[PDB]
RNA sequence: AUGUUU
RNA sequence: CGCGGGGUGGAGCAGCCCGGUAGCUCGUCGGGCUCAUAACCCGAAGGUCGUCGGUUCAAAUCCGGCCCCCGCAACCA
RNA sequence: GCGGAUUUAGCUCAGUUGGGAGAGCGCCAGACUGAAGAUCUGGAGGUCCUGUGUUCGAUCCACAGAAUUCGCACCA
RNA sequence: GAAGACAUUGUCAGGUGGGGAGUUUGGCUGGGGCGGCACAUCUGUUAAACGAUAACGCAGAUGUCCUAAGGGGGGCUCAUGGAGAACAGAAAUCUCCAGUAGAACAAAAGGGUAAAAGCCCCCUUGAUUUUGAUUUUCAGUGUGAAUACAAACCAUGAAAGUGUGGCCUAUCGAUCCUUUAGUCCCUCGGAAUUUGAGGCUAGAGGUGCCAGAAAAGUUACCACAGGGAUAACUGGCUUGUGGCAGUCAAGCGUUCAUAGCGACAUUGCUUUUUGAUUCUUCGAUGUCGGCUCUUCCUAUCAUACCGAAGCAGAAUUCGGUAA
RNA sequence: GUGAUUUCUGCCCAGUGCUCUGAAUGUCAAAGUGAAGAAAUUCAACCAAGCGCGGGUAAACGGCGGGAGUAACUAUGACU
RNA sequence: GCCCUGAAAAUGGAUGGCGCUCAAGCGUGUUACCUAUACUCUACCGUCAGGGUUGAUAUGAUGCCCUGACGAGUAGGCAGG
RNA sequence: GUCGAAUUUGGGUAUAGGGGCGAAAGACUAAUCGAACCAUCUAGUAGCUGGUUCCUGCCGAAGUUUCCCUCAGGAUAGCAGAAGCUCGUAUCAGUUUUAUGAGGUAAAGCGAAUGAUUAGAGGUUCCGGGGUCGAAAUGACCUUGACCUAUUCUCAAACUUUAAAUAUGUAAGAAGUCCUUGUUACUUAAUUGAACGUGGACAUUUGAAUGAAGAGCUUUUAGUGGGCCAUUUUUGGUAAGCAGAACUGGCGAUGCGGGAUGAACCGAACGUAGAGUUAAGGUGCCGGAAUACACGCUCAUCAGACACCACAAAAGGUGUUAG
RNA sequence: CACGGACCAAGGAGUCUAACGUCUAUGCGAGUGUUUGGGUGUAAAACCCAUACGCGUAAUGAAAGUGAACGUAGGUUGGGG
């Protein structure tokens, strides 16, 4: 799919509380951290002897992941999150199609 | 699922040398004084067959320098040492077959045998049957002496461990085909139990990490690594390379 | 081992026995799902017809 | 350096 | 996911490790030499550097993305 | 019988992105040779495995059938 | 004597480690396995004109694709056919006429659509925010999808209006954990500030066995609980297949359909074939063949007596009563 | 491992193993080091063996092709 | 239409058997007759339901009495013994 | 088989259970070995097999829904019991009628769309054009082909204009109808309307039929969650006492009379008795009941003799009967 | 032609407990529960008892926290008596 950016939206920020501009990003996920308590009771747990203490995932299925676009107000910056429908080529540039063509 | 028969042997019960009949450790003279400084003469006794080995003994008795009474010795004979020979052992006994005599002390391309690995550890070195070490060279400063072992190996040891003049008698001895299970079965009768021996690849998988399979067959490599623990060193352990031996050897 | 599938077989016999029973209509039905504008102006005419109602009791 | 057969 | 490395004429390639400027050999096309081929000689053709964007008096080289390949290492929905 | 596969000038094949059927080994013709083989230059060579179907067309986007094979076909 | 602050030993750390330990190694299924997915789903049909409705029924489809192929507005009309224009012919571009959709609308199929839902153009982000109600599946739980409102902010159009993704029917995902956004709110419990962490609200990282364990084989050395809910024998139903037999009569039989045969068809019988099924037996009906022995059937090889012949004799062939 | 004697043990180190190489070499743990922070901590550099890179080894495990044409009858193909 | 040919299987056997031929067979029609735990009436048992009767000697008001209807049953539930 | 050495054997001694020992069979290790024996953990767990102890009375099932690592199990809903509770001028119903809808099956249709499909006939020579002439053009024909026109034979689960029967939604009143006018922040240009009210009028049939051991309501729990059979509709299969669906009725769970016999068929469902009458089925004898009455048909050297049901076909016969 | 049962006697299988759901009976009732313990006793009984504690009388929110009368504790419809 073809995303554009600059997205005129709603914006929640108490101060806009209305359609404005709004710059598109992607979201990537970030940092799994460390002192996290469920990291830090996991670790506790692995500790020591008993072996893998949790369930690690094998039976991949999806092919594809929802992308998730980040809204940032450009005047007031309040971001807002919104999920695609699941796509395999997500570009957020730009390179609209042309009708008539070649 | 089984302990196998070489990590068996490791306990000793069934698997202890067949000791009885045999003469007594062979063994140089203690390194004393006499053999520190100059020499002390024996006489032999006797050349006598010892179980298990296939190298005759020689009962050697000297006088004991400290005590009026004698001390007899089991060397392992040398070649042409014969009974009523005088042997000299010490820093300043002669060149002659038998004699005992520090590295250090005889030339360039000497043949020794029951070569001490350290001074005063009474032999280690080219015991069996036919085998001898020989003097390759000498290191005056830093004391030693270079000397190639019955394997090809070079050595260096240090130029007062003893040596015994000439080469181990018994030699040729494995020139003679067995040509019969009871040989061997005689010959290991007085060394110890470990014959027969049943092919791991005749045995199951419980058995041997050869056992198993409705063909029998290695499965896998029979190159072992020497990182392996036991129950797994079965086959050619750490082995740099297999197959028939082409070439020549005494690598650089 | 394959066994039954499905059937409706019984099943009206077992829906008849305590019968099907229509629900039970009442006066003054529920406003769930109505507009909630007019339900937020009929709260309103309801409160002002109480008090008027109330005060024509001179 | 290569160059067959009649 | 992390850390590295690599992608260049048809092919292998040097070129990059601080722009002065895309080359080497084979293969391909022509001629010469030979009695004729091979080697060889003289020519001629073949890329603008895997794809984008950025710094820079003027970037294959710097800088960051994307794709592909490889090596090691990592793994609680 | 199930799961895969591949069918294209005589032979081996490249194919084809909704074009247009091509390259070798053959064959023919012409060169070179006293001549043959070798080698060079060319030229034709298929109604694209079959019928019907989507189609502007489409062996090639596409449907089922065939041919040649492989692998499996077990516990009794 | 050798050796030396190195070995060694202790602790932690990385590697190696079926030598050994523990465990696992789906489900449906005309037995199981192999195969397939009928496991989460969508179209048409089966489906018997409300709804619902099964099979490893039938013909197919889904894990995507799209910043437009979403939203609004305007203008136009599609497939096809005919008639015409230099190159230009069957296919190029131009023109008219007919044209109920025989086109197109991303994909499967079905429905729907003509001053449109199709094509072209213009502007856009309603594919937004908040949290409820509702319909299908349904336990009237969840999830997915969808419907109609409310409260905002917008888009478009002159406007009425329309728009909360794709014309409709499929296109997807819990707890725990992580992560992001938001509120700048609550808590860190002796009292504060600042980091850090933990909460509240909304998403994302995924379970396709799709209400969602973290999981390789082998056993012909085998074990246990069971199962005739289920295979390997007989028996029973069936008779496709096998075997046997009719009816018709185009032909063969030099002539001549039927002495003897007999195509194209078609009606049966049998259960000495093999299938199909799984009803009986898995707290056990001894599982090939032969040997031995008795009896039964007749669809008769011989023997008895006969009818027919392409029966001269002989031999043979067809057939009847006959076991 | 093979299994008296006799005769002989062909080719393959691509794969899986085993083994030899080693600061020129990528990755690579704890400790240690540097930076930033008020600190917890974060980041970076360095980082042993292993693996990777390079070699050896089959009397290690093992493995060891297909199609077409072609010879004064056919047939078969020495041959390509 | 009926009958016959078509019409062959294994222990000896089955319109149920015997046997039946203007049938005791087939088609059809009319009556009479036989008999189920069904129907009708009555009695008795129980269950359920609706009632009467604390006005006394009257002790069974959970009692006494009146009326009508009903009664199959695995798994299972409950009740009275 | 072997029998003078890898010989046989006594005693002593060593090796002990994931251990030993094995010239190797998973062999042997005290009748125990693909992991000994003893005791304890331990009454190990079992969705699996077996059993589960007195009587009578009343009521009385399910093998279906959804979900599950689920398919021999459970949860869930349903079916069942019990306890009742609020009322009873009363409520409703596996039913009809009237009125009003909805459906796309049966049938039907194809000179109606789609798709199949048989044939001839008119045109189109621009028919696809060939042949043949035509010096040649299609120019004439001949002709095959196609199109077009009007006809013709036959068809469709996934075709259709039409379109039943059965089944199915709603209504048939007092919570109704009519008249007046109060509230509102909703709505309208507007007391316009919407909704909710106030006040007023209308009880014999309060607005079809029939019935109503009453109606309504609640809690809580059992068992069940293998089903099978019959008619009819119907799918796969040659078919099956096969496999799978729909509606109903049954069996399971059920005796009784009948079908000799038999879970399901016919009849009829059951307290203990008596009398009468019957059902289905029967009435020669077995065997209760007419060797009844009446009209015909049939003679079988395999007669026939009551549905489910325990079989027979095509094709034939101057047998006989009637047309 | 599925399994157990040759026979007989005796034994032989839904128990008790902790915590609970519904229903019912009883006591008291915005309260209720004496029995941890104390007093007492004819001594494991019966009898008596203080302070607490448990549940209830308040909910809601993650939490900080806040916390139930417009009114005859409301209007309408039905409602036994
Ligand atoms: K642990
Ligand atoms: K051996
Ligand atoms: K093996
Ligand atoms: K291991
Ligand atoms: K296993
Ligand atoms: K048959
Ligand atoms: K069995
Ligand atoms: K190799
Ligand atoms: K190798
Ligand atoms: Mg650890
Ligand atoms: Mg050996
Ligand atoms: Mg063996
Ligand atoms: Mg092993
Ligand atoms: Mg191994
Ligand atoms: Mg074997
Ligand atoms: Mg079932
Ligand atoms: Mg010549
Ligand atoms: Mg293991
Ligand atoms: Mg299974
Ligand atoms: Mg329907
Ligand atoms: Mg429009
Ligand atoms: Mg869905
Ligand atoms: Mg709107
Ligand atoms: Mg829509
Ligand atoms: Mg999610
Ligand atoms: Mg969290
Ligand atoms: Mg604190
Ligand atoms: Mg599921
Ligand atoms: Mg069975
Ligand atoms: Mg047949
Ligand atoms: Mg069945
Ligand atoms: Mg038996
Ligand atoms: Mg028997
Ligand atoms: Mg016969
Ligand atoms: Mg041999
Ligand atoms: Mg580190
Ligand atoms: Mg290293
Ligand atoms: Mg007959
Ligand atoms: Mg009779
Ligand atoms: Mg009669
Ligand atoms: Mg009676
Ligand atoms: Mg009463
Ligand atoms: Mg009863
Ligand atoms: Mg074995
Ligand atoms: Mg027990
Ligand atoms: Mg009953
Ligand atoms: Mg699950
Ligand atoms: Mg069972
Ligand atoms: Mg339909
Ligand atoms: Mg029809
Ligand atoms: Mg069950
Ligand atoms: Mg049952
Ligand atoms: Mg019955
Ligand atoms: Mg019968
Ligand atoms: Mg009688
Ligand atoms: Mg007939
Ligand atoms: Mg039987
Ligand atoms: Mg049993
Ligand atoms: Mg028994
Ligand atoms: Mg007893
Ligand atoms: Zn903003």
């Amino acid at each position: 799919v073809n995303v554009p950016k600059t997205r005129k939206t709603y914006c929640k920020g108490k101060t806009c509380r209305k359609h404005t501009q709004h710059k598109v990003t992607q979201y990537k996920a970030g940092k799994a951290s460390l002192f996290a308590q469920g990291k830090r009771r996991y670790d506790r747990k692995q500790s020591g002897f008993g072996g893998q203490t949790k369930p690690v995932f094998h039976k991949k299925a999806k092919t594809t992941k929802k992308v998730v676009l980040r809204l940032e107000c450009v005047k007031c910056k309040t971001r807002a999150q919104l999920t695609l429908k699941r796509c395999k080529h997500f570009e957020l540039g730009g390179e609209k199609k042309q009708k008539g063509q070649a | 699922g089984r302990v196998i028969r070489n990590q068996r042997k490791g306990a000793g019960s069934i698997f202890t040398s067949h000791t009885r009949l045999r003469q007594g450790a062979a063994k140089l003279r203690t390194l004393d004084y006499a053999e520190r400084h100059g020499y002390i003469r024996g006489i032999v006794k006797q050349i006598v067959h010892d179980s298990g080995r296939g190298a005759p003994l020689a009962k050697v008795v000297f006088r004991d320098p400290y005590k009026y009474r004698l001390r007899e010795e089991i060397f392992i004979a040398n070649e042409g040492v014969h009974t009523g020979q005088f042997i000299y052992a010490g820093k300043k006994a002669s060149l002659n077959v038998g004699n005992v005599l520090p590295l250090g002390s005889v030339p360039e391309g000497t043949i020794v045998s029951n070569v001490e690995e350290k001074p005063g550890d009474r032999g280690a070195l080219a015991r069996a049957s036919g085998n001898y070490v020989i003097i390759i060279g000498h290191n005056p400063d830093e004391n030693k002496t270079r000397v190639r072992l019955p394997s090809g190996a070079k050595k260096v040891i240090s130029s007062d461990a003893r040596g015994v003049i000439g080469v181990i008698a018994g030699g040729g001895r494995v020139d003679k085909p067995l040509l019969k299970a009871g040989r061997a079965f005689h010959k290991y009768r007085l060394k110890r139990n470990s014959w027969p021996k049943t092919r791991g690849v005749a045995m199951n998988p419980v058995d041997h990490p050869h056992g198993g399979g409705n063909h029998q067959h290695i499965g896998k490599a029979s190159t072992i690594s020497r990182g392996a623990v036991s129950g797994q060193k079965a086959g050619l352990i750490a082995a740099r390379r297999t197959g028939l031996l082409r070439g020549s050897q005494k690598t650089q | 081992a394959k066994s039954k599938n499905h059937t409706a077989h019984n099943q009206t016999r077992k829906a008849h026995r305590n019968g099907i029973k229509k629900p039970k209509t009442y006066k003054y039905p529920s406003l769930k799902g109505v507009d909630p504008k007019f339900r937020r102006n009929h709260k309103h005419a309801l409160h002002g017809t109480a008090k008027a109602l109330a005060a024509a009791k001179k």
